[PDB]
């Protein structure tokens, strides 16, 4: 009776808060924390995961929405707008009776009709470079500046078309985003193979490695000593004075094992023996072995070594010795690059060059984070477009045609479910409206123009976010993902039903 | 203290102007008047809004006074005057804060006004008078959008017949004209088409016994404020009249039957209970003179008045139809109809068109309305300001910038965006050489002004601009108000 | 969003006064309750309690500006404030924020492409000490008025011109050492860093010095303990003096036994090292700080060229010169009555050296003192009418925000700003680029800058304009946050 009204008000408030974010031309919000550090972002997922919401059921909506749509690429803010509009439209009929179950039946029937419509509208144009360009641009211009997105589209699309050779979509490890703080943010490219965070204390050991062999195996040039005896150095410090010694024999054992490894699998000072340590190493043994042609470094994280297993090769055990070099692999180039003060090791052209890392040079922390999120979103969107193989006309093209199909589907359903279907259509109509409003033009001017021209066009058609003119998104380059639409519709219907079925609230 | 009173004055001006900012044009947004008695008032006229509302700030009171004067001087445009004054003061607010004296600002405003007066005449399109075709086009253009839409024929014919019946050739060629000396005869009865025009003055007062030669071939009217008595034991006025031998005498009081026969012997027709508001037009139409001193009496006391008098009785009313008098300067226009609920506004619009014709005689110029003239003068000022030097150039540009408020409001109160339309109008108007495009008021769509066919008299727009600028300088020249409250 | 705009506007206003050679300065009090007098706006901001996030990111933009150029930060602040207030009134008109952003971006690109069209660059080279000294006087004149600019330009530039080798320079090479006492006119320039030392037991001509770094500075039973402690201390100083050590550096205090033992080791016991000097010494002599007295290492042992005592400045000091570059290190010794003006003088020295650096990286110079600002404003506002569309409003507002620099420069210098602005703008049609404002005359009079020699870096102004536009754009595109 009134719990429904409370939920409606909370959902409308959340929708109104998230109104001015949809679309590339939409403005962006900024997040402030108690510490003082601020984040500047526009993506709905991070906004809902970071906002401090007052109303409880609004927090419910945000949490469940993020949880469900983590599976698909994005569309979070569009989903929130559609569910808010659904609730408002249902309220305009509930306020005069209209028991929520009938509205639920109408919603489910409209969902079925919209699913069939989307199935028969989806366009299966064969994949090429140009379509990937268009998808990357559409998915990137909605998270970062215009020209920055234009620069980043080429990098992301080239990386993704490189990845696509496996004929199966895989992600996470195979694409790595490195972060650094060069002033020139315009520098953004891709590096094949691996890029290591940093190296060790080596004065011009190998540099241009060219051909190399990778064994790693967490070398022990600074093998752990026996420092821990009882708490700390007590009056009985002879343990931490002498027992801490005699472990240099481990370091010399590793040195000699690498010695015959190098002059067994190489036979010359060339062909850099690439090894890594998970902790620091002593410069003495390090440069003594590097002067023999061994590429030894230190202080690397795990993710790089697991990537080395699949992209370079070689086992990795901290406690080890010389063993079968069968696991060892080869690298085309292990050249090291330094920008200003910190060293980057470019492990590229290696065996299985499928693994590729992405390079950005953001000036400060928040721009770096926004760039990382934008490139991740673009990668996910293009991967989904690869997987479905059938892109769909965006810019509100599918939504308006879906609304028209639902309206023409009104007499098909009996009972009072027609009211639910009509409300569902009017709610799905929100997306082009929000696009036009965020762009700056009048709401209903653009909406009426688009509907009127789509009446005779037959083909799908969107909105140009530069003049308000209707535009055929198919021929321009605006594209969305089939799976995104599927998951959005399904989750939207589910959450709308769940909220509408509530009757009363009590404490606990 | 100091400039603070100026800021308060201009704030009051801005907050009184924007109240009725949105109520001009063919699609004026309507307003509410809620008296503290529960009543509710339906009103569109901003002049009526300000007349009904009451305000305490003296500057707002002075602006009410100037609005009323402009209403009673030239006619319409009072809302435009108020809007222009408010916008000019609001834009001068920034310069007042700029720590510049009001003297330089008002000097810049004066120079801008001088420039505007010229550039208005530069762009005004010529018009012809008494040319029925496009005069009727003007009637369908501006004299419309009132309650005479279905009855425009009566208004047009009345105006065209009565334009040449109050003209005064005092110092030039019929350029002196008044809308009050005309005999408007607004009586209900019959059909509205019964209204006509006559060359003379009509009196609603008549003798109780018109069984006499009330009309003479050449009446010689002489005004007399004295009332005739039975006799001296005053009869002496009868012999005094007999000395000069007139035939018509006007008095403000009744005449007895014996006194009526005495005046019949005096060979004069006695007219009683006349009204001063009608006696003035009697004297104007007949050229009468009043004198009673016996020493000053001469041959000039009595002069020729009417030419063909007559009295009829229409609608059981004692009419008095003087026609074809000596001077066609105070003639008759008849106003009949079944009801008078709209005919008053009809005659108001008639006097509006009368001012239109009078100023057309003054200056046969029409300005392209609908924001076309405003944008033209703003463009002229902005292009002329490039050569101007010194600090005074900024007000000379801000007055032009603030003058574009009229098309802004026209576009605003029709649904269309007030930004894109204004930008399109300005951008295309500059490159256009002599186009003067004016936005349509109904659809809120750009259109060349000749095709739309709307225009205003040069004199009325000139007066509006002059009053707005003078109000701006007057309100900026106030340095303090403390004389009590 | 008007809250953010107003906050940034107040932030810009509170530092607008300090702009120009007539910087009418402020008081500085921090949490630990000092009292400084300073006119440098960059010095003002670093102790302002800025809480509004828009202010936080505008001062972040200012910090980015100073890290790339080194001056004009106050210009960035005032330009951003003008841009944001004009954007505020544009929003009040009814324009969308995105349209304003687009207009500002296109106006910024127009400004960058029009800037290099009025450059009157340097004369011949970084050499000719007098010529470049005349060049580098503008920034220091802005920091400190013309009372001492003529001495300051020679003092600062003469130090940076010591090592014009291979066309490479470093700002950190020219450090500043402060000596209290006589007036500023008694300032001097010297080679090699100058700082206080304690012991005078130093030989003038020395071989390769051995900089011993002190990371950690200093009945019968009483006699026994005293003897043991003295012997331990003597062993410690013997260990310090090992490996051919000849000199030491310490942040501690002298001891009579310690100084005597060091002197009879022919080693001076240098103490009283400032908390900043030791990192610079270590980085310039190619060594590191020795942990204690007993573990010194010759591998991490300091060597620059030699060590001796300089009497310049009416005091005894320590000097290290002739590094691996043999001329890279060159400090400047200053004299002053108090310390509250030492900060301003060293700030002016930095404002000279960084402008010299950007001159090295860009030998192109544009007229200053309101010349370039009004010229670019005129160019952009003339281009605005040509460009149709809705970006035109943002273009004129960008030009108006650009022309606000000479307005503030005139106003905070005493002269009425509007008169100066109007006269300058009217003159600029005929009195072209080189015209500029006159500081001396109270009447609003103008004067050509080419003869005045008041010029500012082309690259500096370029980067300042770019970063101000970026900051204004990134401020305009926010809506709100929980607060
Ligand atoms: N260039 C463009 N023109 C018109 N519409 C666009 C353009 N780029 C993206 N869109 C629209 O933006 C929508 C996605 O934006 P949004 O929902 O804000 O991002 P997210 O998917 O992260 O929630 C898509 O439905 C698409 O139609
Ligand atoms: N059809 C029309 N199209 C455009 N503008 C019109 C039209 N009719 C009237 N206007 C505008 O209305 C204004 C006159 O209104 P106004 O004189 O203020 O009325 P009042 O004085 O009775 O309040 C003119 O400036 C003219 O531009
Ligand atoms: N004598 C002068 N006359 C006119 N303008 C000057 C004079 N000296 C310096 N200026 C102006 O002062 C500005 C220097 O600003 P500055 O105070 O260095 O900024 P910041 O404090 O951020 O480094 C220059 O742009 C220059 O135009």
């Amino acid at each position: 009776q009134a719990a429904l009204a409370v939920n409606i008000s909370a959902a409308r408030g959340l929708q109104d808060v998230l109104r001015t974010n949809l679309g590339p031309k939409g403005t962006m919000k900024m997040l402030v924390s108690g510490a003082g550090d601020i984040k500047l972002t526009k993506d709905g997922n991070v906004l809902l995961h970071e906002m401090q919401i007052q109303h409880p059921t609004a927090s419910l909506i945000a949490k469940v929405a993020t949880a469900q749509d983590d599976i698909t690429g994005d569309g979070t803010t569009s989903n929130v707008l559609i569910i808010g509009e659904l609730l408002k439209q249902a309220d305009l009929y509930i306020s005069e009776g209209l028991h929520p179950r009938i509205i639920t039946e109408g919603f489910e029937a409209a969902k079925e009709k919209a699913l069939q419509f989307l199935e028969e509208v989806k366009v299966s144009r064969e994949m090429d470079r140009e379509t990937l360009i268009d998808v990357a641009r559409t998915s990137l211009r909605t998270k970062v500046h215009a020209e920055l997105a234009d620069v980043l589209t080429e990098a992301v699309v080239d990386s993704i078309l490189a990845i696509k050779k496996q004929d199966e979509p895989i992600d996470l490890f195979m694409i790595e985003i490195m972060e650094m703080k060069h002033k020139s943010e315009t520098d953004t490219s891709l590096i094949r193979g691996l890029v290591l965070d940093h190296g060790a204390r080596h004065p011009d050991m190998k540099k241009r490695v060219e051909d190399a062999y990778i064994l790693t195996c967490n070398v022990s040039l600074e093998y752990e000593k026996t420092e821990v005896n009882s708490g700390f150095f007590y009056k009985s410090a002879e343990e931490r004075e002498k027992l801490v010694k005699a472990e240099r024999k481990f370091i010399e054992d590793r040195v000699k094992k690498i010695i015959e490894l190098k002059r067994k699998v190489c036979g010359d000072s060339d062909k850099g023996f690439v090894v890594i340590n998970q902790k620091g190493i002593d410069p003495f043994s390090l440069d003594a072995l590097s002067k023999e042609g061994i590429v030894a470094l230190r202080r690397a994280k795990r993710r790089n070594m697991e990537r080395l297993t699949l992209a370079c090769g070689g086992v990795a055990l901290n406690s080890f010795d010389d063993l079968s070099p069968d696991c060892l692999g080869h690298a085309g180039l292990v050249y090291e690059y330094t920008l200003g003060e910190e060293k980057f090791t470019f492990i590229e052209k290696c065996n299985n060059p499928r693994s590729v890392t992405l390079l950005i040079k953001g000036p400060n922390k928040h721009t770096l984070t926004q760039i990382k999120d934008a490139v991740r979103d673009g990668l996910r969107a293009v991967k989904n477009a690869i997987d479905d193989g059938c892109v769909v006309p965006g810019a509100g093209a599918v939504e308006v045609a879906m609304a028209e199909a639902l309206i023409k589907h009104k007499p098909s359903v009996k009972g009072r479910a027609q009211l639910g279907v009509q409300a569902f259509a009017d709610a799905l109509l929100i997306i082009p409206k929000v696009l036009a409003q965020n762009s700056g033009f009048d709401l209903q001017e653009t909406l009426v123009k688009i509907q009127a021209e789509h009446s005779e066009s037959g083909q799908l058609v969107g909105v140009d976010l530069n003049t308000g003119e209707p535009m055929v998104a198919a021929e321009v380059g605006v594209w969305d993902n089939y799976c995104v639409k599927k998951q959005l519709l399904h989750s939207c219907t589910v959450i709308a039903t769940n909220i509408l079925l509530v009757d009363e609230i009590m404490r606990a | 203290s100091g400039r603070k009173v100026q800021s308060g004055n201009i704030n009051a001006a801005k907050t009184i102007a924007d109240i009725i900012r949105t109520c001009l044009g063919p699609k004026s947004m309507m307003k509410m008047l809620l008296d503290p008695m529960g009543g509710i008032v339906m009103t569109n006229d901003g002049n009526a809004i300000l007349r009904e509302i009451q305000v305490q700030h003296p500057a707002a009171k002075s602006m009410i006074e100037i609005s009323r004067t402009q209403d009673e001087e030239v006619g319409d445009g009072t809302t435009s005057v108020i809007i222009l004054a408010g916008e000019m003061l609001s834009v001068a607010e920034h310069f007042l804060e700029q720590q510049m004296h009001p003297t330089v600002v008002i000097s810049a405003y004066r120079k801008a006004l001088d420039d505007m007066i010229s550039t208005l005449k530069k762009i005004s399109i010529p018009v012809d008078i008494s040319d029925s075709d496009m005069m009727l086009n003007i009637i369908n253009s501006s004299i419309t959008t009132k309650a005479i839409s279905r009855w425009s024929s009566l208004a047009c014919n009345i105006a065209l017949d009565a334009v040449k019946m109050v003209q005064f050739e005092e110092n030039g060629r019929k350029e002196i004209d008044i809308k009050k000396y005309a005999r408007v005869e607004k009586i209900p009865g019959g059909i509205i088409e019964d209204s006509c025009v006559l060359r003379g003055v009509m009196i609603n007062k008549d003798v109780t016994h018109p069984r006499m030669r009330r009309y003479i071939k050449n009446p010689r009217i002489v005004l007399l404020d004295s009332s005739l008595e039975y006799k001296k034991g005053i009869q002496q006025l009868c012999e005094d009249i007999i000395q000069l031998k007139p035939d018509v005498v006007i008095t403000e009081k009744g005449i007895s039957d014996l006194a009526q026969h005495y005046l019949m012997r005096a060979n004069i027709t006695a007219i009683r209970r006349v009204r001063k508001t009608d006696n003035n037009r009697i004297a104007r139409a007949c050229g009468a003179r009043i004198v009673s001193r016996p020493e000053e009496l001469r041959e000039d006391d009595v002069g020729t008045g009417a030419g063909l008098l007559e009295i009829k009785k229409i609608g059981d009313e004692y009419f008095t139809f003087i026609t074809d008098c000596k001077d066609p300067k105070a003639c008759t226009i008849l106003l009949r109809g079944a009801s008078k609920e709209i005919l008053s506004e009809v005659e108001r619009n008639l006097q509006d068109a009368m001012q239109v014709c009078r100023n057309v005689l003054l200056d046969p110029q029409l300005v392209p309305g609908g924001g076309a003239s405003e944008m033209a003068v703003a463009h002229a000022l902005t292009e002329k300001s490039k050569a101007m030097t010194g600090v005074e150039q900024w007000p000379y540009r801000a007055v032009a910038q603030a003058l574009e408020v009229i098309p802004r409001t026209l576009i605003q109160n029709c649904g269309a965006s007030t930004i894109r339309l204004l930008t399109s109008l300005r951008a295309k108007h500059t490159q256009e050489n002599c186009e003067t495009w004016g936005v349509n008021g109904e659809t809120g769509t750009l259109v060349d002004m000749k095709e739309l066919g709307i225009w205003e008299p040069l004199a009325v727009k000139l007066q509006t601009y002059k009053t707005a600028v003078e109000t701006a300088v007057l309100l900026l020249r106030i340095d303090d108000i403390v004389s009590g409250h | 969003v008007y809250r953010n705009i107003q906050a940034c506007k107040e932030l810009a206003q509170t530092t607008r006064t300090a702009y120009g050679p007539n910087g009418m300065n402020k008081m500085v009090i921090n949490h630990l309750e000092k009292l400084f007098v300073t006119n440098d706006a960059a010095t003002i901001l670093r102790e302002l309690e800025v809480q509004h996030p828009a202010a936080k990111m505008i001062v972040m933009a200012s910090h980015m500006q100073e890290q790339e150029v080194g001056d004009g930060t106050n210009f960035v602040l005032v330009f951003a404030g003008a841009l944001l207030e004009l954007a505020e009134e544009l929003l009040r008109i009814g324009l969308s924020v995105s349209e304003v952003i687009e207009g500002y971006e296109i106006a910024c690109r127009k400004a960058h492409e029009i800037l290099p069209n009025l450059v009157c660059c340097s004369a011949k080279n970084l050499r000719d000490i007098d010529e470049v000294s005349s060049l580098l006087r503008t920034s220091i004149m802005s920091k400190q008025y013309g009372n001492e600019v003529f001495l300051a330009k020679l003092i600062a530039q003469a130090c940076v011109s010591i090592f014009p080798d291979s066309g490479h320079f470093n700002v950190d090479n020219i450090r500043v050492c402060k000596i209290l006492g006589s007036g500023i006119s008694s300032s001097s320039v010297l080679h090699g860093m100058v700082f206080k030392k304690e012991t005078e037991g130093d030989v003038t001509s020395v071989k390769d010095a051995k900089i011993a770094v002190y990371s950690c500075p200093f009945a019968e039973e009483l006699m026994n303990f005293s003897k043991g402690e003295e012997n331990l201390m003597d062993a410690q100083v013997k260990a310090i003096a090992d490996t051919g050590a000849n000199v030491v550096v310490t942040g501690g205090k002298v001891a009579d036994m310690a100084l005597h033992y060091a002197n009879k080791y022919n080693i001076m016991l240098v103490r009283l090292n400032s908390k900043w000097d030791l990192r610079r010494l270590c980085k310039t002599v190619g060594a590191t700080a020795l942990p204690r007295l007993t573990p010194p290492v010759l591998e991490e042992m300091g060597h620059c060229d030699s060590v001796y005592l300089s009497e310049v400045g009416d005091t005894q000091v320590v000097v290290f010169k002739h590094e691996k570059e043999d001329g890279a290190i060159s400090t400047i010794v200053l004299r002053g009555s108090t310390d509250n003006l030492m900060d301003d003088i060293e700030r002016a020295v930095d404002d000279g050296v960084n402008t010299f650096k950007v001159l090295t990286r860009d030998k192109r110079l544009v007229p200053g003192g309101g010349a370039t600002e009004i010229e670019l404003a005129k160019q952009i506002t003339s281009y605005g009418e040509t460009c149709p569309g809705l970006e035109q409003y943002a273009i004129k507002k960008f030009a108006e925000a650009f022309e606000a620099i000479p307005r503030a420069l005139a106003e905070n210098s005493g002269v009425k700003a509007n008169e100066v602005i109007s006269k300058l703008y009217a003159v600029h049609q005929e009195g072209n680029k080189n015209v500029g404002l006159d500081i001396e005359a109270e009447v609003p009079a103008v004067k050509d800058m080419l003869e005045a020699g008041i010029l500012d870096t082309y690259l500096g102004k370029y980067w300042a304009i770019k970063l101000a536009t970026n900051a204004a754009v990134t401020v305009l595109r926010v809506d709100q946050i929980i607060m």
